[PDB]
RNA sequence: GAAUCUCUUUGAGUGUAGUAUCUGUUCUUUUCAGUGUAACAACUGAAAUGACCUAGGCUC
């Protein structure tokens, strides 16, 4: 993602199916994390859909997704829209260190 | 006396120029 | 640390998708080849710049100029013209 | 010695600090390891580090800290000897089986990194003696480990290994686990099995025929995982294995017949319509014969085959209602089912998938008797089924009678509930939303129950009472009773002073749903009296109370600005500006969203002074959120009001006020998309001083302004200010730190579209090669980003002449 | 920590400072204009002044400064205080030094407006300087009055023609 | 709720990545070869002593 470096996106050929965001990540561009002015729907590759993993949010990939995810207008102007499948794979160091910090 | 100073700044390094009397210059 | 290590990875990916991307040290030949491919693709792609090249070279058919441009992207195409 | 024994001391002190140490201590020692990892011997790093992870005294907290160090070292050193490979697999391998998926993933990143580090040849040499092990646990582990390696390096490179283990006549356990590897490979790759499935199939088929049963079962599960993960495509391959499944089903019975019916059942939906009808009808007989099986496994498989076969077009819904359905509901809805969850999920989901073929009124018809049963946890499951079924099929099928009995049972089972669950709310709500106009004659008692439940002494029943109102308010409008809206709203506004926050938030949410729906003037309390009773609630702390209160106040800000006097609005602003210290996000986002509503309500200049007074605070959350607030105010009330005040505020000598000014300007630029053009011209002398200033934060943050400004101001025709801005930026290319450099690069990329590709390139081509290995390393990055944004857009702009490069292009010099 | 002293901003265009170096730039942070150092807190500043590099810069500034930078006559009778204020200062600090006179050209003045004549300036430590215009190119400029005795004091002018009645505090000059 | 009396006032959170900036301590001589650097630098291994003359040596 933008703010967290250890995350690794997918970047494959986007399929025909739209990604989904959890209520918590709702209304955010998967690239720059901008809450404002959405533009288009995201699209994810086959290997990012398949089973239950398709229902998860495409940013945090933990909670279940509900709303379709949108690219903000700027990321569509820059063209970072069409790079590929913008699905985060690994969970990152922050979330894990939170989980084990609490218990 | 400022030992490290000339090595930083590049001075006290022997150098030569052919066109003026093959003159020597101590810094770049 | 980890950020740069992502930079290398996205470098490897974009260099795969978009073909030529200079990294740090790229030979003049390696880069000039990319320039050649881009230029030829522009000449063939737009029907405008294809009309212009076709009429200027006076070839008998558009497709001859287009295939000439495609063939020109391979290095051995020069020598191939010389053996005719 | 004594010099290098000091190193032996440094690694011990570090590792100690990471495992047991202060936060700021371990945080720096991690950096020291990552930067110094190359100069310490990996023999010493792993030789010292690994013995810690073996003891039993380590907590999960202290274990993950060591794991992270292992990962950071492995990803760096890049080359490792085989003994340490085996050791790291001994430590990391057990993680894939751990109870929670977090440890699974972090133990998976290890093996997927080591697979690249240690290479293909070494790990396979490590696994070969391990698969033959007599132990069950080790084999279970390195099945999963082997699959992780398989996905990591690609499956084809590791495939003949699997073929060797599977087809090995030497050892039996080698065949067993060699087959399990196909399981977890099928799981990890997901749909991506596909093309590899043929090669994988070389293993399974013959490995299915072993005389030993526990291998015959494992192959049967592999066929199920491959069959489901594939989906319709994989049929053409499984035809070879399709025959022996039938000679296995008709005989072996016991626990094996369960596995083979799982396999064939998972093979059904990918079969052609011709065969599907046959194989289904063959399976249904065995299904009916096996209804009475006490084994959990066999019931689980039966629910799978019924689960899949409903999708088959061959069987008619009449065939299901006449025969299979009544035998289903009576057997699998026994109250003993409702006690164990994993089988509950399968029974409910099976009923839901049968609801498609079956009539909605028929499925719901059979589901009313479990609703009216006395058992509570059984009524809950009976609710789940109705919820999901109604969600799929809608209520259009229901006759008035079932429509009455359903809602009756939902009221009853609603009022005795114990555990906190939304399944009633959604479900009892999913009913309402669907049939809402048809709901009217039932609405009077329902509300009464709520009005009783609000007075109940238990906090949960009060939560659940208030929550169900918020769902009914839209359908209550559709049922047109406004007097009930007012009576509710009054009773809630009276109950609004409750002690328990968790209930109070829900109460305020119901208030919200009432206020948004109903006519503003007809509200009884009314709003003008409502809000001054809300302002003390914002200090209730907790969260949900704050969230719901803020969203409600914002609803008033949209709908009813003119009621509360502007001084009271200023009290609101002073409470929110204090309130956004909250740790939660949505609290802050909602607060910032409300400043637009208030600034629209009363005025910009009374809010702006209050906000700018808050940028002098040290904490970062406060400054950033006030920056976003200034951005939203500038959007809603217009930039020409906020811009001169902010530009005046930037004159203050304090650092944090200046950075806050630049950031608020970033937000107010990305919020107004097009406008942005009239306003530049003023702010370039403001960016003039920002891009010049010494510290690296101003140069960072100001470039972020240049991104949002240049992207959506491009093509407007200014372009003489963006050349200025660029001329100020270019020298910053050499700057280090991650944050400034990414913002600067984004800035140059935005300026590329304001200036154009060529006018932007004229700066870069110079040092694009260059002697210095650094200037080169810096410019090739900007040329990379420009090349990604523009390929055929830079073609006229290359610096190439016939004598500049060997070949050039002879056709660019032609003229007609 | 700051000892309550106001450290002015760099741009405020100069109340005497304690150390005439540490400022606050246009931004918030603290600066040492010699060493060109940015300090976050006043403690770090006190460590800079107590540091070795600042001393080196102070000395280098010291060297940098130390390398660059039968006729008619008139008689004046200047009177001084009557033990009114000189009762608080008696620490043999140049107290033995008598008033001094010098001839100054008006070519240099704080205002630099008009000029072209000389002044017979007379100075004493506490009291304020005094001047007397001398239009005549030369008056009483004698020729070897005494018999060439060499105690230059300050100059030929002072020894040649001045008297300091220190007991009564009366300075005569002619 | 109402009635009376006295006195007073007014008129220290938290975690994940990452920068920036000060202080303290060392500067081994000298040559050659390798690494490295845009050039330096830095890193790696080997060894200058005796004599003479008016800064220098076709010096031994
Ligand atoms: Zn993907
Ligand atoms: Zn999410
Ligand atoms: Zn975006
Ligand atoms: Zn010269
Ligand atoms: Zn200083």
């Amino acid at each position: 993602s933008r703010h967290q470096f250890d995350l690794i996106m997918c970047l494959k050929q986007p399929g025909v199916q739209t990604g989904l965001l959890c209520e918590k990540c709702d209304g955010k561009c998967p690239i720059c994390d901008s809450y404002v002015r959405p533009k288009r729907k995201v699209r994810v590759c086959e290997n990012c859909s398949f089973g239950k993993q398709a229902k998860n949010c495409i940013i945090c990939n933990l909670n279940v997704g509900v709303n379709d995810a949108f690219y903000c207008w700027e990321c569509c102007r820059l063209g970072k829209d069409k790079d590929g499948c913008p699905r985060i794979l690994n969970l990152g160091s922050n979330r894990l260190d939170r989980h084990f910090e609490k218990k | 006396m400022p030992y490290w100073l000339y090595k930083l700044h590049g001075l006290d390094r022997e150098y030569r120029c052919e066109i003026c009397s093959n003159k020597v210059y101590n810094g770049r | 640390m980890a950020e740069k290590q992502r930079q290398l990875k996205l470098q490897k990916i974009y260099k795969q998708k978009y073909i030529g991307l200079g990294d740090e040290s790229t030979t003049r030949e390696q880069w000039q080849r990319n320039v050649r491919n881009d230029t030829l693709n522009t000449l063939q792609g737009h029907s405008a710049s294809l009309e212009y090249v076709s009429l200027s070279r006076g070839d008998l058919s558009i497709r001859d100029t287009r295939i000439h441009l495609l063939k020109s992207m391979s290095p051995g195409y020069k020598a191939y013209l010389r053996e005719e | 010695l004594n010099k290098d024994e000091k190193k032996e001391r440094t690694l011990s002190m570090l590792l100690l600090k990471i495992k047991n140490g202060n936060t700021a201590s371990r945080r720096t020692s991690m950096r020291i390891l990552t930067d110094k990892a190359v100069t310490f011997g990996p023999e010493m790093i792993f030789n010292r580090l690994l013995p810690i992870l073996l003891d039993r005294s380590l907590e999960d907290q202290e274990r993950h800290l060591m794991i992270k160090t292992i990962d950071r070292v492995l990803y760096q050193l890049g080359d490792l000897t085989k003994p340490y490979v085996h050791k790291i697999l001994v430590v990391a391998a057990p993680l894939l089986i751990d109870e929670d998926p977090m440890v699974r993933s972090t133990g998976q990143e290890i093996i997927t990194n080591l697979s690249t580090v240690a290479g293909l040849k070494t790990i396979l040499t490590v696994m070969r003696p391990d698969i033959e092990n007599e132990d069950e646990y080790v084999r279970n582990v390195t099945s999963r480990a082997a699959a992780v390696v398989a996905k990591a390096l690609g499956v084809n490179q590791l495939l003949p290994f699997i073929n060797a283990a599977c087809h090995s006549r030497k050892s039996w356990k080698a065949r067993h686990t060699g087959i399990k590897i196909v399981q977890q490979i099928g799981i990890l790759l997901g749909i991506g099995v596909l093309n590899h499935l043929t090669g994988l199939m070389s293993c399974i088929k013959d490995c299915l025929m072993d005389d030993h049963v526990p291998v015959r079962i494992v192959t049967a599960h592999t066929l199920s995982t491959l069959a489901e993960n594939s989906y319709p495509y994989g049929i053409e391959v499984f035809n070879v294995v399709l025959e022996p499944l039938w000679k296995g089903i008709r005989s072996h019975r016991g626990k094996v017949l369960s596995s083979f019916l799982k396999a064939v059942g998972s093979m059904i939906p990918l079969m052609d319509p011709e065969y599907a009808g046959y194989y289904t009808t063959e399976a249904m007989r065995i299904i009916r014969r096996e209804f009475d099986s006490p084994d959990d496994e066999m019931k689980k498989t039966i629910l799978l085959v019924l689960q899949k076969c409903s999708a088959v077009e061959s069987i008619t819904p009449k065939f299901l209602r006449e025969e299979i359905a009544p035998e289903f509901f009576q057997k699998f809805w026994v109250r003993r089912v409702a006690l164990d969850r994993p089988l509950n999920k399968v029974v409910t989901y099976t009923t839901v998938t049968l609801a498609k073929k079956l009539g909605c009124s028929y499925t719901i018809d059979k589901l009313l008797t479990p609703l009216r049963d006395e058992a509570e946890p059984f009524r809950t499951m009976a609710v789940h089924a109705v919820t999901r079924t109604v969600n799929l099929l809608g209520t259009a099928d229901l006759d008035e009678r079932l429509e009455t009995r359903l809602i009756d049972a939902l009221l009853i089972a609603f009022q005795e509930q114990t555990n906190s669950d939304s399944i009633i709310f959604k479900g009892f709500g999913a009913v309402t939303v669907s049939l809402d106009i048809r709901m009217k004659p039932f609405l009077a008692p329902i509300v009464s129950t709520i009005l009783n439940h609000l007075k109940h002494k238990t906090p949960l029943v009060r939560q659940h009472a208030a929550d169900l109102c918020a769902i009914l308010i839209p359908v209550i409008k559709n049922c047109h009773e406004f007097e009930m809206l007012n009576k509710l709203n009054i009773i809630l506004y009276e109950s609004l002073g409750e002690v328990y926050p968790e209930v109070l938030g829900s109460i305020i949410n119901a208030m919200y749903c009432i206020t948004s729906v109903m006519d503003l003037d007809k509200l009884q309390p009314p709003i003008n009296q409502i809000l001054p009773t809300l302002t003390p609630i914002l200090r209730n702390k907790h969260r949900k109370v704050e969230v719901n209160t803020i969203k409600f106040v914002g609803l008033i800000g949209k709908l009813a600005p003119t009621y509360a006097p502007p001084k009271e609005w200023m009290r609101i602003c002073f409470e929110l500006l204090e309130l956004l210290k909250s740790t939660n996000k949505e609290i802050r986002r909602s607060a910032n969203a409300t400043f637009g509503f208030i600034a629209e309500a009363i005025g910009p200049h009374d809010v702006l002074v209050a906000l700018l007074n808050n940028l002098k605070v040290q904490e970062r959350q406060l400054r950033v959120c006030t920056a976003v607030a200034i951005g939203i105010v500038a959007k809603v009330c217009g930039p020409y009001n906020v811009l001169p005040v902010i530009m005046n505020e930037y004159t203050t000598p304090e650092t944090n006020v200046q950075n806050g000014v630049l950031k608020a300007m970033s937000f107010m630029f990305e919020y107004i998309g097009n406008m942005s053009k009239d306003y530049i011209y003023f702010i370039t002398p403001l960016l003039e001083d920002a891009l010049t200033d010494r510290d690296l934060v101003h140069r960072q943050t100001a470039s972020n302004v240049i991104t949002h400004l240049a992207l959506n101001c491009s093509g407007t025709g200014h372009e003489d200010a963006f050349i200025h801005l660029m001329n100020l930026l270019i020298p910053n290319i050499f700057e280090t730190s991650p944050h400034a450099i990414m913002r600067i690069l984004e800035g140059l990329e935005a300026l590329s579209q304001a200036l154009g590709p060529g006018l932007f390139m004229n700066y870069i081509w110079a040092g694009l090669f260059h002697p210095a290995k650094n200037v080169r390393k810096a410019f090739w990055r900007v040329y990379n980003n420009m090349y990604v944004m523009y390929q055929d857009a830079m073609v006229p702009f290359y610096p190439v002449t016939p004598d500049n490069n060997e070949e050039y292009i002879e056709e660019l010099d032609l003229v007609l | 920590l700051s000892k309550g002293e106001n450290v002015p901003y760099t741009f405020q265009d100069e109340q005497v400072r304690s150390n005439p170096y540490i400022y606050k730039n246009h931004s918030g942070k603290l600066v040492c204009k010699l060493c060109n150092t940015m300090h976050m807190s006043w403690s770090s500043v006190e460590r800079h002044l107590g540091g070795k590099k600042h001393g080196l810069n102070v000395l280098r500034r010291g060297i940098s400064i130390e390398k660059s930078s039968g006729s008619v006559g008139l008689a004046i009778q200047v009177n001084y205080s009557s033990e009114v204020k000189e009762n608080s200062v008696d620490s043999d600090d140049k107290a033995k030094v008598p008033p001094l006179i010098r001839i100054v050209s008006g070519l240099e003045l704080s205002d630099t407006k008009q000029k072209g004549k000389k002044f017979l300036v007379i100075a004493y430590e506490p009291f304020e300087n005094i001047a007397i215009e001398l239009p005549p190119n030369e008056i009483l400029f004698s020729e070897n009055n005494d018999m060439d005795n060499n105690n230059d004091g300050v100059d030929e002018l002072n020894k040649k023609c001045t008297f300091w009645d220190a007991i009564s505090k009366l300075y005569y000059v002619q």
